[PDB]
């Protein structure tokens, strides 16, 4: 986590367990919402 | 349409011969600059 | 953080629930002979009982 | 110049903002033979108005 | 029936082999060892050589109803001498070495197997009792044979202990199907005498389930196993993970198949149980052991659970399954054990940690048990994955999709603490070795009992890792042997 | 020739003839003779893989081709059945061809060269068992083939983190492989047959429910091997912690099983779960894509950012897969092949800049292309080979499957466009990472701190060779990609003929 933290990809409370936490939810939520988007929109 | 096989069957020996001959023609691992011994640590 | 942090999370996690079972498992054979008899003889009234309904 | 940083990141800078309109080139182009189906300038120029016009 | 004295020239070989070697020991004394395990090998090859024309006849039920000579016991019999005879390879200057005699060692451990190989065939309730309990006692005394050892004397105690208390259990069910059959002794004859379930028939089942599950290591039964493994002799535990287990798994099959065919969904839901919670617990406690031994006594906890996969499907093929997997565990254990053997002879160690970095020092002892545990853990080339193959191709068939999703995941849980001990001695640095390989010895094959050592690893080497693909002899062999089960 | 055994020598030659690595006389130590010997045994393997494919390979039959079938253990249906498909071959000629480059790539290493190259032509013998091999159980005798000797690969050469990475993917191919058995078994054991080849295999007629369970178990055992990105996390810590020979044909071959197989026994022979899983399987590469462009550009780590650059590249495979056309399937095939190439170039420049900056680090390592002038040059063309630049094999297999997904007629209209827009926001997200490293590693003014330190010499003549013979078939492919289309055209036209007789 502290090895990700250097040069560019340099924020403060990124590698925090409720960044961790909500950006968790928002990335694997859209998962869930295009998997079963492609499941229930698309035919076949 | 041209065929893959001609291509690949003129080129593979050309391969083989100068997988051979590049072989032979290092000149950084097999020095004192190289310190190391192949494994990346 | 998402990838190194939940999905390893739940990959580290499968291989650290499977080793403190077995770091805790292994206080079942505690080294008490008599206690090892008590095991068979309760695996014997136990598979007794559960053999018949 | 690669020695210089500046020239590093106008190069890095011109691709990646070509490629910002690359990315929609290749979007028009795959939907245009989606629709069409011609890879033709003129093919498409005039299969998009029998398209259009119908329905 | 007709006594037919001709069956029992394989363990009547191996009983006078055992004289000679015992007469041998008390007329010359300790020089007597200078000559004595050769004999016992001449004589354990006998035996099996003696099996030969024995393979290519009936069923011959031996003697008044006592004893079975057909291609099973056969089979199991050529095992548990194959056992013995890769035992005492092991058992030249281990034994030797610990300043204790190799003929009274070598007496026992032929009795140990001769009991092995009358449970291997046997009808008789009583026969069966006298054999297992001579495989027992001869257990026992083998197990605190080196006495001077805290270890040796403790693991032998407790293990007299919890195998008198499954003897008595045993025999209280042997005596319970005595009562329940009216009068009779022979399995077939309890067969026919009894034909529905109650309770009491239950009742034995269970008490001779326990017993047999002693010799077995299955799961509410396997804490002598560990204890043992850690305490006893290594050529001894050697011999209790493979001789023993199959005179285990031969009484079981001799016994549940003959005796109960009418309870047989009762006894293969006990063995689902046991199969299931023995793999598990087998699998999972040797991620924890630090020492080698202790290791192998929960892998071959975890080996039982996956020969009774096979056992509980209750098919041709898995009957099948089962014989091949002991089959190939004999090579893969007593490979395993011999090089366990070899180090603790170079070094006077057993921790998994002191195996650090052995590459360099003893590269045939690490290609040795790498390739062993390997083979135990289920990678390709060797014996031990066709094993598996077999125990989950059969297994399949038979619908018991939860018990081969079951081996699977456990074998893949194995595969962690067996690639352990192939990370210490190939993957580890020479400058992350340890004491014990620092401080290594010349390897030397000429002091006394090195050289069978070393013939006895590259013959155990060459089986498990070339006996995987060319095991369809290996399988011709194991399902000829399946014939002669009941209801198959 | 044609009666000859070909395949069963182009598998069992690489592993009978690293048998021999032991018995090499070597008094120096350091591994010469091994490497020679290795580097001619990768030679004479490719030469006869070449010479059955230009003589015994028919470009204009479906079928399998260069057919054995001999009878390993017939009580269980164990069949030693090899076969060379259009799915095969070129799979095969790409193993041949990587695996002899990454022999001759592996030669600075001096630790243990006998067991390094011993695991390399038993690699390179196991390889090409799992794209030849046409009975089920050896397919997953050779799936797991690779379990001990990348393990040891991993952990005993190349990287600090190496011991969890070889650990970490020893268990998770195994407990994958777990499912490549138990899926073999069901689909072996259904109706009233237990004949384990695949051709029979594909021709059985499974219900629906049974399909279903049996693509659940392959498609865990796939999207393990396959990056799939919520089973893909054993890749950065296996990639980016081996040595650039290992990590060559580690992600050069290895993932194009797993996506070879992806069609072989999920699309030839399940197609009715195949048509019901393929949205999952468009939108999970859409996620490849995006979330391993993403994670490339985030890595502050070379090794990490290549290894999730070659996660990345994958899912343009799993679109091609999922689309039920002709072009989308060859564009997977294509990218299954170029990326293997372009990736194995990428590898193999990263552990030489390794080699020479001692460093992985991208806030280290500043202006290095003034010193190492050839590596900066090759490293461009090799990354600019990633961004699907055109005149190269990356960009054709990309097109081709934007059309062929696009203009597939299976799918609803908002579905295609929704996922052909998401597709191709990897298309600004690649040259992103890819040149934000370029300029990170090798532009800019000299890092003093670090050329005080170690010795920033030029590339080799063998490394320039490695790169150029890398290079040459993806400019031959990206110029001309009918030169490795007419491989495969016939069977995926096959498989796609098979495959939408399910669709309504
Ligand atoms: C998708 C299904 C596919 C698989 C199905 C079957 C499961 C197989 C289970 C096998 C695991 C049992 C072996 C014991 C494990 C152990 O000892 O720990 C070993 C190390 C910890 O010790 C580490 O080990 C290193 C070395 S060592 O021996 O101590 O050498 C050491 O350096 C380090 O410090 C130490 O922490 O932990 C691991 O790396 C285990 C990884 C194995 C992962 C199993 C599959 C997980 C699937 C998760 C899916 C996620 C998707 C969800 C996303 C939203
Ligand atoms: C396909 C099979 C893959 C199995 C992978 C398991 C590899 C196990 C390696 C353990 C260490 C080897 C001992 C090492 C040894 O005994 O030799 C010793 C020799 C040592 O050479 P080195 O160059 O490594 O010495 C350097 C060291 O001293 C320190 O630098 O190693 C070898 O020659 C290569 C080993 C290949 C031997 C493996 C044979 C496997 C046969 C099984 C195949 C069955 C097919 C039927
Ligand atoms: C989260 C992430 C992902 C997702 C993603 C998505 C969400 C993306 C989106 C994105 C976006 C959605 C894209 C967009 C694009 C757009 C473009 C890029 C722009 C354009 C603009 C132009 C360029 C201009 C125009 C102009 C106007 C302004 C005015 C008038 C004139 C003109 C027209 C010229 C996933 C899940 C996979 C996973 C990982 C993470
Ligand atoms: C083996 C194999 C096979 C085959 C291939 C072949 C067929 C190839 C072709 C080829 C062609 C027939 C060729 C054409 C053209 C060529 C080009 C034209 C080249 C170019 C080169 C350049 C000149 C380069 C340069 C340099 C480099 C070296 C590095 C970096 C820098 C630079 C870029 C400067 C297949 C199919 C399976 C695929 C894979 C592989
Ligand atoms: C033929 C049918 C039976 C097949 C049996 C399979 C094993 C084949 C024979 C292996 C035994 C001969 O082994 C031979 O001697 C030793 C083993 O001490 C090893 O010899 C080795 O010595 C040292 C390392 O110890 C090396 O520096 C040397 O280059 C190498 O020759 C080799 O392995 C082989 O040279």
């Amino acid at each position: 986590a502290t090895d990700f933290n250097r040069g560019i990809m340099k924020f403060d409370g990124a590698d925090s367990p409720a960044m961790i936490a909500i950006s968790a939810v928002l990335i694997l939520g859209f998962i869930a919402a295009l998997i079963w988007w492609a499941l229930h929109t698309a035919y076949a | 349409v041209i065929s893959v096989k001609p291509i690949l069957l003129a080129m593979t020996p050309v391969f083989i011969l100068l997988c051979l001959f590049f072989g032979t023609r290092n000149g950084f691992y097999d020095t004192d600059q190289y310190h190391g011994n192949g494994s990346a640590h | 953080e998402v990838d190194y942090n939940v999905v390893d999370g739940v990959v580290n996690l499968t291989g650290f629930v499977t080793m403190v079972t077995g770091e805790g498992l292994k206080y079942l054979q505690n080294g008490r002979a008599q206690f090892y008899a008590l095991i068979v003889l309760l695996a014997v009234l136990g598979f007794v009982i559960f053999s018949v309904q | 110049w690669y020695d210089r940083k500046s020239a590093a990141e106008a190069a890095q800078k011109a691709f990646v903002t070509n490629r910002v309109g690359d990315f929609g080139l290749l979007l028009g182009m795959v939907g245009l033979f989606w629709a069409t189906g011609t890879f033709d300038f003129a093919g498409m120029g005039d299969r998009l108005t029998e398209l259009v016009n119908t329905g | 029936g007709q006594l037919n004295a001709g069956t029992i020239l394989p363990e009547t070989i191996l009983i006078v082999t055992l004289l000679v070697v015992l007469l041998a020991d008390l007329i010359q004394g300790r020089q007597a060892d200078r000559w004595t395990p050769y004999f016992a090998i001449v004589g354990l090859g006998g035996a099996i050589a003696t099996m030969i024309p024995l393979w290519t006849q009936p069923a011959t039920i031996s003697f008044f109803g006592s004893f079975i000579s057909d291609h099973l016991s056969l089979f199991f019999r050529g095992l548990i001498a194959l056992s013995a005879l890769g035992t005492i390879l092991m058992s030249i200057r281990y034994v030797e070495q610990t300043g204790s005699s190799l003929g009274e060692f070598m007496t026992i451990l032929l009795t140990a197997t001769v009991g092995g190989m009358f449970i291997a065939g046997a009808q008789e309730l009583v026969f069966i009792f006298v054999a297992l309990e001579t495989l027992s006692i001869a257990s026992y005394l083998l197990t605190g044979y080196t006495k001077r050892d805290s270890r040796s004397n403790e693991a032998a105690l407790k293990y007299l202990l919890i195998g008198a208390a499954s003897s008595a259990i045993f025999l209280y069910g042997s005596s319970l199907l005595y009562g329940l059959s009216g009068g009779h002794t022979q399995l077939p004859a309890i067969a026919q005498a009894l034909s529905s379930e109650s309770l009491g028939l239950v009742v034995a089942l269970v008490f001779v389930i326990a017993g047999i599950s002693f010799k077995i290591s299955a799961v509410p039964f396997h804490q002598w196993t560990p204890d043992v493994y850690e305490g006893a002799p290594t050529p001894v535990v050697a011999f209790l993970s493979v001789g023993s287990k199959a005179a285990g798994f031969a009484l079981a099959i001799r016994f549940l198949t003959l005796a109960f065919p009418s309870v047989t969904d009762q006894w293969q839901l006990i063995f689902t149980v046991l199969a299931i919670l023995s793999m598990i617990l087998g699998n999972v406690v040797a991620l924890a052991q630090t020492s080698m031994k202790r290791m192998l006594a929960y892998s071959s906890i975890g080996q039982a659970g996956f020969v009774m996969i096979g056992f509980v499907v209750g098919t041709e093929a898995g009957y099948a399954s089962m014989l091949f997997y002991l089959l190939v565990y004999l090579f893969m254990n007593l490979g395993a054990f011999t090089c366990v053997i070899l180090f603790s002879l170079r070094t006077g160690t057993d921790q998994i940690s002191e195996y650090a970095g052995l590459y360099q020092k003893d590269p045939l002892l690490t290609l040795g048990l790498s390739l062993c545990l390997l083979s135990l853990g289920g990678i390709p080339p060797l014996a031990g994955f066709f094993g598996k193959i077999y125990l989950f191709w059969a297994g399949w068939q038979a619908g018991a999709y939860g018990l081969v999703l079951l081996g699977l995941l456990t074998s893949v849980i194995s595969i962690y603490y067996y690639i352990r001990v192939v990370k210490m001695m190939v993957v580890k640095e020479p400058q992350e070795m340890s004491e014990a390989v620092r401080n290594y010895p010349e390897v030397s094959w000429s002091s006394f009992g090195l050289r069978p050592l070393q013939v006895g690893l590259v013959m155990t080497v060459i089986a498990t890792s070339l006996a995987g693909i060319l095991a369809n002899p290996l399988f011709n062999l194991v399902n000829t042997a399946v014939w002669d089960v009941p209801q198959l | 020739m044609s009666t000859f055994p070909w395949l069963t020598t182009i598998i069992l030659f690489p592993i009978v003839a690293a048998l021999a690595i032991p018995f090499i006389p070597d008094p120096t130590g350091k591994g010469r003779p091994i490497r020679w010997y290795a580097l001619a045994v990768g030679l004479i393997d490719f030469a006869l893989i070449v010479y059955a494919f230009t003589n015994f390979y028919d470009l204009n039959t479906p079928g399998m081709q260069l057919w054995e079938s001999y009878d390993w253990i017939p009580e269980i249906g164990l069949r030693w059945s090899v076969g060379a498909d259009g799915l095969s071959m070129p799979l095969i000629l790409l193993t041949g061809f990587i695996t002899t480059l990454a022999i001759l790539a592996a030669w600075p290493v001096t630790l243990k060269p006998r067991l390094f190259y011993f695991l390399m032509l038993a690699m390179y013998g196991g390889q090409i068992a799992v794209f030849a091999v046409q009975d089920m159980l050896v397919f997953f005798l050779a799936w797991e083939l690779e379990l001990i000797p990348v393990y040891l690969l991993l952990a005993i050469w190349g990287g600090h983190k190496r011991q969890y990475a070889a650990t970490k993917f020893i268990l998770y191919t195994a407990g994958s492989s777990l499912f490549i058995l138990v899926a073999g078994l069901a689909m072996a054991f259904y109706g009233d047959t237990v004949s384990f080849d695949m051709q029979t295999l594909a021709a059985k007629d499974y219900a629906l429910g049974f399909q279903l369970l049996v693509y659940a178990g392959f498609l865990v055992a796939y999207g393990v091997k396959l990056p799939i990105v919520p089973l893909h996390t054993w890749l950065p810590d296996a990639h980016g912690e081996a040595t650039a020979p290992v990590h060559m044909l580690l992600a050069g071959i290895l993932l194009k099983m797993g996506g070879y197989a992806l069609i072989r026994m999920n699309v030839d022979m399940l197609p009715a779960a195949h048509a019901k899983f393929a949205p999952v399987l468009v939108i999970l590469g859409v996620v490849n894509i995006i979330y391993a462009a993403l994670t490339s550009y985030a890595q502050r780590n070379l090794k990490r950012k290549i290894a999730y650059s070659s996660i990345s590249h994958i899912g343009f495979v799993l679109i091609g897969i999922a689309s039920f056309t002709n072009l989308g399937m060859s564009g997977a095939v294509l990218q299954m092949v170029s990326h293997g190439l372009i990736g194995a170039s990428l590898f193999f420049l990263v552990g030489a800049t390794y080699d020479r900056t001692h460093t992985l680090i991208l806030e280290e390592m500043g202006g290095v292309g003034q010193k190492m002038k050839k590596i900066f040059a090759m490293f461009t063309a090799c990354s600019l080979a990633s961004l699907a630049l055109p005149g190269m094999s990356g960009f054709v297999a990309e097109l081709m499957v934007f059309i062929g997904f696009a203009t597939s007629d299976a799918y609803s209209l908002p579905f295609r466009v929704i996922v052909v827009f998401l597709a191709a926001v990897g298309v600004i997200l690649t040259p992103i990472y890819l040149l934000s490293m370029l300029r990170e590693i090798f532009y800019g003014p000299e890092n003093k701190e670090l050329v005080e330190h170690e010795a920033l010499v030029d590339a080799e003549p063998r490394e320039v060779f490695i790169i150029a013979c890398l290079l040459v078939p993806i400019i031959g492919i990206g110029l001309y990609p009918k030169l490795l289309t007419q491989i495969y055209d016939a069977t995926t036209g096959q498989v796609i003929a098979r495959a939408r007789e399910v669709l309504p």
